[PDB]
């Protein structure tokens, strides 16, 4: 298990994607020709999960770019490391999903995505041992959406032994821009739970408390929500990227986090949190750390942790400290909040640390929950999938796509199945 | 020769491999590229110490050891460090893909692509002994390969190698310094499905190799290297007879007849003394009598338990340095009176004694400080069923709800396999229950 | 037919059939198989225009498809907020329930239109209203977690 595989769709999955390149290559030592400009040598050690080493010291980070919108060309060449992509991995439609999820999941989209997977195989078949993929899109609209999860179930087809990873992005009133976020969103959820093994729920209704209530931001943009959204993707991706004693996987962390196949969606925290500029935050204790990760402020999906059980966890601290004072705050926390670990899966909580820190800090925690709380997410988008459809507005741009009306009633129920068994587990006990 | 096999699985095997060896060159005088100048012998011999090493015609002396691993990060840090040209190149063997802390990959969708090469080497190092007697087993019981493929190896070698015995030195697993949350389930799998086939397990409980390290040697967080080195010491002692000319236990077959009265009950519980600090260079020497009685304070167990809760089947005293025999008699007199320790009504209630005249040895490097003489008691008890309880419990408050057990399933394995390991588990907690009282 | 023609025109947007479909005595309270007069349609597409043109012309704003919805209940939903004005200024019912026992308020809430559940509320919006699982626009600001519907919804 070394090489993987990243795949990118739709504005929001190449925004925040080509975020997540220009933040592991800052600490990887690469710049935006590819040439290593580092000084440290564990930036190499397991470079090639990520890189291809082509040419001399060119590395080319192993992406593929996909967007139904060819807008999204341009601007992804325009940013800093815009040059570094390979362009041969460039798969770019002409027309746009319009939000329509159908369009991205049976019409435009399926014209495009066999032209996705000849460029997926190349990359696969340059693997020494390729241990998976990672996504990164948009549950809101169409190509990240339904483009996004045909290309999952495509690519689960071809690749059955490999882990499939996914960056969700949650939609929200609070930032949105249509009322038809809920059907798109419900219709990928419904392939999430069936073609993913883990999946990294960065909702934007969190997103936005952190920036405008948090970080005070009267106006967050999306620049300020992707710096969240960046600084989270590079703290649960650490241990892919530097050894330690763990030489973590995303099988090892799969077996270990997912207890039951459908409940693989987690709950990610990053600490310290602060916006772009901010300095301040450059001294926080290893005991700050710790209470400030597992508290509710700090999570990246729109979710209390109190009001359920934690089936597993997954501490991440990045920094020169103490690996003891970690490990007996660590156990702290799991006695003051003893009744959210469920009592039935022993030692489901395990911390590494990493001494390499992330730019502009000089300590961080990353977290990683599958927490049952989780539902509290489903059910809102539930709750304004419902709201629309039992007005049967709008649906007939997805019918006239092709799609049935008894498929939204079965992502409907499919959601309101997995709140359920997140309930399940929450009240389920040991005896 | 009576020649032995280690055979070494998975990432916990392979360390405490390579520090057990690291230690065995140092008892004998070899040095890390295999020639020793105090051996006259340049193709082979019959001393005591040529049932663990060959020796080419070039007086290059190599270990009867295999190392195997489905990853190569661990195996390759063996094939560049210190003893690179100890071991045979091609007893190193590695895959790409380990079994992602998975019983069912280790022994079944991973574990199949590699066994056969295992074998192959295997039977080429059998094929160069002259009376193979069985081998030594290290391993995990956590690990997807330790568990997985360890089990899947010991059914092999019971059809290839019938007749040879087979000891395991398993490393049962702690939540101090763990790596997995399925580890009880990999514990109970492999257990169920190799203790048909093993003959005597010595159990190593991380917990208990912990508290010595952060009591008995003064270490705030204990390392797997620590842990390793103070392994080998135990290792050593109970390999030693097998090394050195002995009385007691001097091959395979003997463990069985000393240590394992019924097949299934082969787990003995291995307790040590003394572990004093290296930073204490000027201790006083402890006596015989202070180390024997050192043997039956649970502080000094390799497994947590209580012997007092239990009843004795077996007691080997395996002694190691300035230690006079009227003084071992002594001290055994004095525990046979003095202590409370109750013996199966159905055993010899009286205690073997070996001495090997040899000063144990600290590798230059480690954390434990020279002494004259140390003592390992090998002793088969009751008490240690608690082990396979604390075991057992989690291997339940998961299953209850079937959590992980997907992951087991999708990798060639039958839900039944579940219920069958912890019923035959269930049974192995009765088999102490009826011979204690 | 020219019922039709008003009603497939009124959901599209063109403005120039409503003024030619009306000419020749279209009937602005016509109805589809659901119930959805021209006005319910306008008021989901965001067609302000239209909205106006059939209010001036003897729409009923407080017109009722099979479901119970009126207008303002999809303009509430699909969050059109001069449309919810416009609406109010000929009358709508505020509290309008629908065969859920939603009321404009509950949708908007649910959505987060946050400035249309201000306006709402200005016009006599109940906040004691409950849905057939007796939850009130403020229940669903505190079960999902809307610190900022919550706070709105007590002023
Ligand atoms: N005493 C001791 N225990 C170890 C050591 N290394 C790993 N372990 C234990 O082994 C268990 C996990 O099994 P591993 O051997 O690490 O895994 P593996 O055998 O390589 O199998 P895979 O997970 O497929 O790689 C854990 O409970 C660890 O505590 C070691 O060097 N010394
Ligand atoms: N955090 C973040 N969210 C985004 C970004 N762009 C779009 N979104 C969200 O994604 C949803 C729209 O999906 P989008 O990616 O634009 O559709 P697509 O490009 O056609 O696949 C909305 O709910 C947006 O809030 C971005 O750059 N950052
Ligand atoms: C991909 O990122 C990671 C992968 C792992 C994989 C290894 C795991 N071992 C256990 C054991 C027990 C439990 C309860 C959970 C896990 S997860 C660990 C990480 O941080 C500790 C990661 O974050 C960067
Ligand atoms: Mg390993
Ligand atoms: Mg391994």
């Amino acid at each position: 298990m070394r090489e993987i595989v990243h795949i990118q769709a739709g504005q929001c999955g190449n925004q925040i994607g080509a975020k997540f390149w220009e933040v592991i290559s800052d600490e990887h030592g690469i710049d935006p020709t590819g040439s290593y400009h580092g000084d440290s040598d564990l930036q190499l050690e397991r470079i090639n999960v990520y890189y291809n080493e082509a040419t001399g010291n060119k590395y080319v980070p192993r992406a593929i770019l996909v967007d139904l919108e060819p807008g999204t060309m341009d601007s992804v060449r325009s940013g800093p490391f815009g040059q570094i992509f390979r362009p041969d991995n460039f798969v770019f439609g002409q027309s746009g999903a319009g939000n329509n999820w159908a369009k991205g999941h049976y019409t435009e989209g399926a014209e495009l995505v066999d032209s996705v997977l000849d460029v997926v195989r190349k990359e696969s078949e340059s693997c020494d041992c390729l241990q998976g993929f990672q996504l990164t899109h948009s549950l809101g609209g169409g190509t990240g959406s339904g483009m996004g999860t045909l290309l999952i179930s495509k690519i689960r087809e071809e690749y059955p032994d490999r882990i499939m990873n996914t960056f969700s992005v949650m939609p929200s009133p609070k930032v949105s821009d249509t009322v038809v976020e809920p059907y798109n969103a419900t219709l990928s959820v419904h392939q999430l739970v069936e073609n993913t093994d883990e999946t990294y729920c960065i909702d934007n209704e969190a997103l936005y408390d952190i920036c405008f209530r948090t970080l005070k931001l009267t106006t967050p943009t999306y620049g300020d929500l992707n710096h969240l959204v960046s600084a989270t993707m590079s703290g649960v991706t650490t241990c892919l990227r530097f050894p330690g004693q763990l030489n973590a996987d995303l099988r090892k962390l799969a077996v270990n986090m997912v207890p039951f196949p459908r409940l693989h969606f987690f709950m990610p925290g990053f600490a310290p949190l602060t916006s772009r500029g901010s300095q301040q935050y450059r001294a926080l204790t290893v005991p700050e750390l710790t209470q400030q990760m597992f508290d509710s402020k700090n999570m990246m999906a729109a979710c209390d942790p109190r009001h359920g059980r934690y089936l597993t966890v997954a501490a991440i601290f990045r920094g020169r400290m103490s690996m003891k004072e970690v490990d007996e705050q660590m156990l702290n926390v799991q006695n003051k909040n003893s009744s959210y670990f469920v009592e039935w899966i022993p030692n489901n909580v395990k911390t590494a640390v990493c001494d390499i820190p992330p730019r502009g800090l000089k300590m961080s925690a990353t977290f990683i929950g599958n927490s049952t709380a989780i539902q509290e997410l489903f059910k809102r988008i539930s709750e304004q999938f419902t709201a629309m459809f039992r007005r049967k507005a709008f649906l007939h741009w997805y019918t006239g796509e092709g799609m049935d009306e008894m498929e939204f009633t079965e992502a409907e129920s499919n959601m309101n199945d997995l709140v359920s068994e997140y309930q399940q587990y929450q009240d389920a006990t040991a005896d | 020769m009576r020649e032995c096999i280690s055979i070494h699985v998975g990432q916990a095997g392979v360390q405490i491999g390579n520090a057990c060896w690291e230690l065995y060159c140092l008892e004998h005088g070899i040095q890390p590229d295999g020639q020793m100048p105090s051996d006259k012998t340049i193709g082979g011999g019959d001393d005591s110490f040529n049932t663990f090493f060959s020796e080419t015609g070039a007086g290059k002396h190599v270990p009867r050891a295999v190392f195997v691993d489905l990853e190569p990060t661990v195996i390759d840090e063996v094939r560049t460090g210190t003893y690179r040209q100890l071991f045979h190149p091609e007893q190193l063997i590695t895959g790409k893909e380990d079994a992602a802390n998975n019983y069912a990959r280790g022994h079944y969708t991973i574990g199949k692509e590699i066994i056969d090469l295992v074998l192959d080497r295997i039977r080429k190092l059998a094929d160069q002994c002259t009376g193979l007697q069985g081998f030594l087993v290290f391993h995990s019981f956590g690990g997807g390969t330790g568990s997985g493929f360890t089990s899947l190896l010991m059914e092999r070698l019971s059809v290839d190698y019938g007749k040879k015995s087979k000891l395991e030195f398993s490393i049962y697993p702690a939540p101090q310094v763990s790596t997995a949350v399925v580890e009880p389930y990999n514990s109970i799998l492999t257990t169920h499905t190799t203790l048909e086939h093993s003959d005597c397990a010595f159990m190593v409980d991380n917990e208990a190799i912990y508290d010595i390290c952060r009591r008995n040697l003064d270490i705030e967080r204990p390392t797997y290297t620590n842990l390793n080195r103070l392994i080998s010491q135990i290792v050593s002692s109970i390999t030693a007879s097998l090394r050195f000319d002995g009385a007691l236990n001097v091959d395979l077959t003997e463990f069985q007849t000393n240590l394992v009265p019924y097949p299934r009950i082969h787990f003995p519980l291995a307790t040590y003394a003394p572990v004093i600090s290296a930073e204490k260079a000027y201790h006083e020497q402890l006596s015989v009598a202070e180390i024997t009685n050192a043997c039956f304070e649970p502080a000094n167990q390799m497994v947590k338990c209580d012997p007092r809760h239990g009843k004795y089947m077996a007691c080997c005293l395996l002694y190691r340095g300035d230690v006079v025999p009227k003084d071992v008699n002594a001290a055994i007199a004095t525990i046979k009176t003095k202590r409370s320790i109750q013996f199966v009504d159905w055993c010899p209630t009286g205690f073997k004694v070996g001495i090997n005249y040899q000063p144990p040895t600290v590798v230059p490097g480690g954390d434990l400080a020279k002494v004259q003489r140390a003592v390992c008691m090998l002793s088969n008890t009751t008490a240690i069923a608690e082990a396979w309880a604390r075991l057992d419990h989690k291997f339940d408050l998961m299953y209850a709800k079937r959590a992980f057990v997907h992951w087991y399933v999708g990798e060639g394995m039958e839900e039944g396999e579940f219920s069958e390991a912890r019923e035959d588990m269930a049974a192995l907690e009765k088999d102490y229950e009826e011979v204690g009282v | 037919d020219l019922g039709k023609k008003l009603l497939e025109a009124a959901r599209a947007g063109q403005d120039d059939e409503v003024r030619i479909l009306m000419a020749n005595g279209a009937d602005v309270n016509a109805t589809d198989a659901s119930g959805l007069t021209p006005l319910h349609l306008a008021a989901t597409y965001g067609h302000l225009e239209i909205v106006e043109v059939l209010l001036k012309h003897g729409a009923d704003v407080n017109a009722i498809d099979i479901m119970g919805s009126t207008p303002l209940h999809l303009a509430a939903l699909i969050g059109h907020l001069e449309i919810v004005e416009v609406l109010l200024k000929h009358g709508a019912d505020v509290n309008a329930v629908d065969t859920w026992g939603d009321t404009p308020l509950h949708l908007a809430a649910i959505m987060g239109h946050l400035e249309i559940v201000e306006v709402l509320l200005k016009h006599g919006a109940d906040v004691n209203a409950q849905d057939k699982f007796g939850k009130t626009a403020f229940d669903i600001s505190i079960d999902n977690g809307n610190e900022d519907l919550a706070e709105i919804l007590q002023k």
